[PDB]
């Protein structure tokens, strides 16, 4: 779709992180991996399904025009959503043991004091935590 | 027998419209699967994207 | 609850979809109307489609489950709008008129077997000015009776 450069670069980053064989498709694999990766269970059949469902020249895999044309097509409830993957507390604050959670579920095997350090950083205000607006300032928008 | 020919009319109109219904009803189906699925991939690449933003700092 | 005209109407139509007399309208079945018709879907979409009307989930739409499908709203229906829909279907040529072999084309998409003399019969019964065609006013006449 017709979007800024920037938001182009963004999905290509998003897509990068999928396709983890670099070959420029994702396959059904790859998907479930990211998938089960951020708490989620689904079977191979519903895999297919999700990749059928986005593969528009039907060969099985998704390609980066295909996956453009996913992320492309009210507009700040998705901040709070990737917030929510963060916060398991649903406390408004992401804790040391919450982030490192998720980002050792993503293979970034972070020792606890990479995490600390992690969490040192983002934390404007030293409560020892991150809130929404802490949260949002990383990811610059 | 004009209620028979009146009657014949209304069928044919109703068929019609009957599947146009069956398909309808799957254009719904189709539409509510397809905006699920979507939603789903888009969560789980903003929840990466959020990630890499904390590697990135 | 519909007049006990309707819902004989809806069972002229029901057994129309319903070839072999069973009850039970089946993906086959269904599929044989819909291409006579000029539709053509997958087997899949015949399966989906029967999916969502099969209440009882028991594989086959019966009369209760096709009455309900016929008495549903849905939203692009504001009942003039199915009327004018069906009108453009039978008036193939958009030219605001049903002609006899218009009607006959429609007749032999629905399988029906009707002599040409027998659609004759049928523009005539409809036909309220004489001009041996039917517009959308005497369409409407019909089917809002
Ligand atoms: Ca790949
Ligand atoms: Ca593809
Ligand atoms: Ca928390
Ligand atoms: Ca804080
Ligand atoms: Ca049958
Ligand atoms: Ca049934
Ligand atoms: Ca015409
Ligand atoms: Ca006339």
């Amino acid at each position: 779709d017709q979007l800024t450069d920037d938001q182009i670069s963004e999905f290509k980053e998003a897509f990068s992180l999928f396709d983890k064989d670099g070959d420029g498709c994702i396959t059904t694999k790859e998907l479930g991996t990211v998938m089960r990766s951020l708490g989620q269970n689904p079977t191979e059949a519903e895999l297919q399904d999700m990749i059928n469902e986005v593969d528009a020249d039907g060969n099985g895999t998704i390609d980066f025009p295909e996956f453009l044309n996913l992320m492309a097509r009210d507009s700040e409830e998705e901040l709070k959503e990737a917030f929510r993957v963060f916060d398991k507390d649903q406390n408004g604050f992401i804790s040391a043991a919450e982030l490192r959670h998720v980002m050792t579920n993503l293979g970034e095997k972070l020792t606890d004091e990479e995490v600390d350090e992690m969490i040192r950083e983002a934390d404007v205000d030293g409560d020892g935590q991150i809130n929404y607006e802490e949260f949002v300032k990383v990811m610059m928008a | 027998s004009s209620i028979e020919r009146l009657q014949q009319w209304r069928k044919a109109a109703l068929v019609l419209n009957a599947s146009r219904r069956f398909r309808y009803t799957l254009d719904l189906k189709k539409e509510q699967e397809t905006r699920e699925m979507r939603q789903k991939i888009r969560s789980h690449a903003h929840a990466l994207l959020a990630a890499n933003r904390f590697m990135d700092m």
